[PDB]
RNA sequence: CGUGGAAGUCUGUUAGAGUUGGUGUCCUACAAUACCCUCUCGUGAUCUAUGUGUAGGGGUGAAAGGCCCAUCGAGUCCGGCA
RNA sequence: GCGAAAGCCAAGGCCUGUCGGGAGCAACCAACGUUAGGGAAUUCGGCAAGUUAGUCCCGUACCUUCGGAAGAAGGGAUGCC
RNA sequence: GGUCUUAAGGUAGCGUAGUACCUUGCCGCAUCAGUAGCGGCUUGCAUGAAUGGAUUAACCAGAGCUUCACUGUCCCAACGUUGGGCCCGGUGAACUGUACAUUCCAGUGCGGAGUCUGGAGACACCCAGGGGGAAGCAAAGACCCUAUGGA
RNA sequence: CGAGUGGCUUGCUACCUCGAUGUCGGUUCCCUCCAUCCUGCCCGUGCAGAAGCGGGCAAGGGUGAGGUUGUUCGCCUAUUAAAGGAGGUCGUUAGCUGGGUUUAGACCGUCGUGAGACAGGUCGGCUGCUAUCUACUGGGUGUGUAGGUGUCUGACAAGAACGACCGUAUAGUACGAGAGGAACUACGGUUGGUGGCCACUGGUGUACCGGUUGUUCGAGAGAGCACGUGCCGGGUAGCCACGCCACACGGGGUAAGAGCUGAACGCAUCUAAGCUCGAAACCCACUUGGAAAAGAGACACCGCCGAGGUCCCGCGUACAAGACGCGGUCGAUAGACUCGGGGUGUGCGCGUCGAGGUAACGAGACGUUAAGCCCACGAGCACUAACAGACCAA
């Protein structure tokens, strides 16, 4: 994919439960897979800020629950490194549900978003309120 | 059916034994192109700091912007090309033919060598030129030594001697170039060979770690779960199958780790200066203060502080040289903390 | 930049920036400042802090 | 509401008894059954000391062919016996 | 302190749960302490480790042989002067 | 089948069971995905009434399943602590030992060889190590058969 | 229907082994095979493109994570370039595991008059040893080549040291009515693997500084014990990964394949002789080891009464012994001291305040105090200690 513009230490794995930072009706997501990733024997597939991931809805509205959807990682607790050397970390781990074309399923995004994610997924960015 | 998985560690850096010479020995040199010149230099590792640079990469989205880059400070004072050795081409490969020495020797070169008292530079030279007329001249290299005495942070005064190839135009032009350098006294500097912004291959003997087990030495796993509580934690599964009935040298086993020669490729030289600009507050931990000829190498360099490291024009660069990077800032903040 | 906690100048190419839940931002010069903040201590109440002194 | 203080009653490394798991330590042992942590019981069909009784096709057995002096689907010793 | 509990200390006893000396003392093993982010993905199996915890107040479901379930759960409090 | 063996011919209940071979039975729940678990169905290879059936509050170091919380079980390992380990003084065993023995790759051989054959490799000795091989050591198997053996 | 190859399944035999060679599956770690799943290069197509489908060369590298089940297998889920298969005593318990199998206890169904049984199900249920040899990973001592110092050579040896993907420009272009929709090439990044490094981020840090519970030393001060820190907070050096750096381009020869020239056979023919090209594969390039390479190496200088070396002493860029490296007054090698640079967080004492309380007393607050305490780092500095001195050597 297009270079992120920052070095990331993946803070998530297959099975991690994260926040769904949007208004789709899904409150909690479970990471199932990481797009374009291939690990190694015994290694838990890892995902981090900027990665597109296949996800499962653990908490939310009845219609949304149990649905297997795609999403983009917007925030993570494990630090990332920006070109000037500063590390950047968030209060939580969050992803935004996205469709086949990478357009957010929801109308509004909840909480801040990393600028690096904003540049990679333009439509996800346009829906953002705060881009840090 | 049992998942695949690459083996533990590379078999290309073996055997994993203690290095014979603490002073690195390049096993290859650059190609012969433009003006003749010494194909290497050397210095002493001091420590690290960071630097803020302006992006040079024309294909980078960040071209022209501030970028923080890690830097290893290496004290690179002037060395002495004390002799010119010539190799002749024989059916058994290259072999030393003769050497042309000088008169001016550093005050403490006698701590390592038996300095010449009676030598004939003209007979050696004559022999060399005659070998060239015959077309048997293999290649030309300079016996070089460092001046540890010029580096206060380094305890030794006993110079470190290494041979550095001279490459360049035609053999005649570089034979003459070599002799000129040597005759003076052999004094040359990092500036004479390298330009800030170029790529160098750095060689050095790694930090010693004595004996270490398979986990640290080869990167094998530790026993997992219940297998970690029975009496085996950091020991591998088995030394091999029933047959062949012998242990193959390829199985990850315990032994000397560290203190091996390594040659790291494509190390961009960020800045070649002199003085105390890169030095750190309180002094480089376990080293001392820098205030003299230095070289800022991008990233890490093999070996501990005080060890002799060697430079060589990159033999296999991936990128084109983007000379003299703009250094906006050089961290001097204490390394303690 | 100054550390939003202690007040000293953050050495360029150093430190971390914490992004709060409400989108706010806190530039920390070091782990020490972060740790003291996590304990609920206010910079002005710590004598060693530039803010305090 | 109080009083009362029952219980093969609860908690409990009180004394005391026992031993689920670690398949930990040990495994030419400290030890021919040990060590540590965890764990169970602890007013009763409880635990415990000494004395006393039951003897080998016989005892004893809330029964596992368990136990009857490191040995028991028939003890040990000597003899039958080379 | 509820206590014949822990922990600390007397009286009393001991340095004999009887080989020592040396190396910042490596690998490896036995017992342990601390580990970012993820949080059972490990394993036949949460095995191992951990989480909880004392006391007071509030509050407490299904089911029930009406005894019990029950310290259910869940919530709050706790020092010193 | 719409009686016959041999007396009767399975009632209440329970049921894919610690009993169901077929079997991962079918439907559903739960999970991203559940040979598991639970609910229902059930003709039960081969349930069933003190050979006790069903059911059950309470109890349990009894078997299985799920959830919340938690964590180095794991991703993937790191650093540290104490005792060993290593070196030195002293003390000082045992196991094991047909012989020879620096082996390796193939082959051959009672078909699973350090010792035979052909090659390859191989200067001697010593320290530390984890244990591939010596079909390593420890026991005239813990499986099977045999004996005009035993209990 | 016919002919074969393998030795992965099963069966057959009874040749080896029962004074005992530890079953299945998994795990860990190493090597290999090719009948190739991906990746490279090709051919055909019911090949427009994109994508398929089938076939060829090719074993360099890769082939992963999860849900039921002990499972191997298989079914299932989401990822993927692809998530190939097989051999090594169905590799791998003097490595691990005990979940399957297969002792002694027990239950169920079925069978049996019964004791008991089952190629059925089920709960519980034991794994010893200090390595002699050989093997290999690393470390030494000697001999040989045959006075010393320094520098090299390179026979051989090891490597995957690099594999793969996504994205952008090419380009909404070629192609196609449209729908759809490429490539060469140049760039940016990711992933797996590899080697090294600590400025940055993170972990540790039983150095250290602080807070604080119980108890003991009468209080205060300052301490011991509460496991190798009582507990909690911070954390230097160092070590680390979750952090950071680096890991080609190009040659040469080929396979499959595409062709040239070309005859046997006047023609034709990529082939018979010759030749131009052409794979991630082969060789070189790159990294690592390597004078014990018995043809036992090369060069320069020093020395044979003295070059060099040893013991010794101060130490670490080194280290389990040994080895290695540096300094020894022609000196900054280690320590003391003083600065610098760091860690903690404001010392003892005294003064003011302080809810109150006749008072005694008083938790605590402020000031003195950017305090006090401490430092495995640096600098300065010969103050102390590297002294004295013994010896080998052509
Ligand atoms: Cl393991
Ligand atoms: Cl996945
Ligand atoms: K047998
Ligand atoms: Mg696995
Ligand atoms: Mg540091
Ligand atoms: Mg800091
Ligand atoms: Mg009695
Ligand atoms: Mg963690
Ligand atoms: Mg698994
Ligand atoms: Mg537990
Ligand atoms: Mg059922
Ligand atoms: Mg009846
Ligand atoms: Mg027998
Ligand atoms: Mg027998
Ligand atoms: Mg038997
Ligand atoms: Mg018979
Ligand atoms: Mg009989
Ligand atoms: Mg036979
Ligand atoms: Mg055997
Ligand atoms: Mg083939
Ligand atoms: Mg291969
Ligand atoms: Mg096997
Ligand atoms: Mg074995
Ligand atoms: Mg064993
Ligand atoms: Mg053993
Ligand atoms: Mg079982
Ligand atoms: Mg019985
Ligand atoms: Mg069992
Ligand atoms: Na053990
Ligand atoms: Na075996
Ligand atoms: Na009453
Ligand atoms: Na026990
Ligand atoms: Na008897
Ligand atoms: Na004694
Ligand atoms: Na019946
Ligand atoms: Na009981
Ligand atoms: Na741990
Ligand atoms: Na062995
Ligand atoms: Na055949
Ligand atoms: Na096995
Ligand atoms: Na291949
Ligand atoms: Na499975
Ligand atoms: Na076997
Ligand atoms: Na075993
Ligand atoms: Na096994
Ligand atoms: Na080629
Ligand atoms: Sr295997
Ligand atoms: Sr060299
Ligand atoms: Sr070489
Ligand atoms: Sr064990
Ligand atoms: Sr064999
Ligand atoms: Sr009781
Ligand atoms: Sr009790
Ligand atoms: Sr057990
Ligand atoms: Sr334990
Ligand atoms: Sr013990
Ligand atoms: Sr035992
Ligand atoms: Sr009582
Ligand atoms: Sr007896
Ligand atoms: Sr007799
Ligand atoms: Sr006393
Ligand atoms: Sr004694
Ligand atoms: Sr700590
Ligand atoms: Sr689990
Ligand atoms: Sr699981
Ligand atoms: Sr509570
Ligand atoms: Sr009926
Ligand atoms: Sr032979
Ligand atoms: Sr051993
Ligand atoms: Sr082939
Ligand atoms: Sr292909
Ligand atoms: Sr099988
Ligand atoms: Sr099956
Ligand atoms: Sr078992
Ligand atoms: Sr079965
Ligand atoms: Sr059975
Ligand atoms: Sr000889
Ligand atoms: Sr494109
Ligand atoms: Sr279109
Ligand atoms: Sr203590
Ligand atoms: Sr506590
Ligand atoms: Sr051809
Ligand atoms: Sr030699």
């Amino acid at each position: 994919m297009e270079a992120l513009g920052a070095d990331v230490t993946q803070g998530l794995e297959k099975g991690s439960l994260i926040t769904c930072a949007d208004n789709t009706g899904a409150r909690e997501l479970k990471v199932i897979s990481v797009h374009g990733y291939s690990g190694t024997k015994n290694r838990h597939p890892k995902a981090g800020l900027g990665d597109k991931i296949t996800v499962s809805v653990t908490k939310g509205t009845p219609e949304m629950r149990r649905q297997v959807l795609e999403a983009v990682v917007v925030r993570q607790r494990k630090p990332i490194r920006r070109p000037d050397g500063t590390r950047v970390k968030f209060e939580d781990n969050a992803a935004v549900i996205v469709d086949e074309n990478e357009d957010p399923r929801g109308t509004e995004l909840k909480g801040p978003i990393a600028r690096e994610v904003a540049q990679r997924f333009g439509s996800v960015a346009s829906a953002a309120t705060m881009i840090v | 059916p049992q998942p695949s998985r690459p083996r533990k560690g590379s078999l290309g850096f073996g055997p994993r034994k203690r290095s014979t010479s603490e002073t690195p020995r390049f096993n290859s040199w650059p190609s012969d192109d433009g003006q003749p010149g010494v194909q290497g230099f050397a210095g002493y590792k001091a420590g690290m700091t960071h630097v803020v640079l302006v992006n040079d990469e024309p294909n980078s989205p960040r071209e022209g912007m501030e970028e923080t880059v890690p830097v290893t400070v290496i004290e690179t004072p002037p060395m002495r090309a004390v002799a010119l050795r010539a190799y002749e081409d024989t059916p058994y490969g290259q072999r030393p033919l003769t050497e042309v020495w000088t008169d001016e020797f550093h005050s403490e070169l006698d701590r390592t060598l038996d300095v010449p008292e009676d030598h004939d530079p003209d007979a050696a030279e004559e022999q060399i030129r005659d070998a060239h007329e015959a077309g048997d001249l293999g290649d030309l290299r300079l016996i070089t030594h460092t001046v540890p005495d010029a580096v206060p942070s380094v305890p030794k005064k006993k110079p470190d001697v290494m041979e550095t190839r001279v490459g360049g135009g035609s053999v005649s032009d570089r034979l003459d170039h070599a002799l000129d350098i040597v005759e003076d006294g052999g004094e040359h500097a990092m500036n004479d060979i390298f330009r800030a912004g170029e790529y160098a291959d750095v060689a050095g003997v790694t930090k010693g770690k004595g004996t270490q087990g398979p986990v640290k030495r080869w990167g094998v796993q530790k026993r997992k779960g219940k297998h970690a509580r029975q009496g085996w934690r950091r020991r591998i599964g088995n030394l091999g199958p029933w047959n062949p009935s012998r242990v193959r040298s390829t199985v990850p086993q315990q032994g000397q780790t560290g203190y091996h020669q390594r040659t790291e490729l494509n190390k961009r030289l960020i800045d070649i200066g002199e003085g105390d600009e890169p030095t750190v507050d309180g002094g480089f931990v376990n080293y001392g203060e820098v205030d003299g000829p230095y070289t800022l190498v991008k990233g890490s360099v093999p070996g501990p502080d005080k060890r002799l490291v060697r430079f060589r024009p990159a033999v296999r660069p991936n990128d084109q040289p983007r000379l003299d990077p703009e250094v906006r800032y050089v961290s001097n903040e204490s390394n303690q903390g | 930049r100054e550390c939003d906690y202690c007040g000293t100048d953050i050495e360029p190419g150093t430190g971390t920036m914490f992004v709060h839940k409400d989108g706010a931002t806190t530039h920390f010069c070091s782990s020490k400042c972060e740790n003291n903040a996590d304990l609920g201590r206010e910079a002005r109440n710590l004598e060693w802090t530039d803010t305090a002194r």
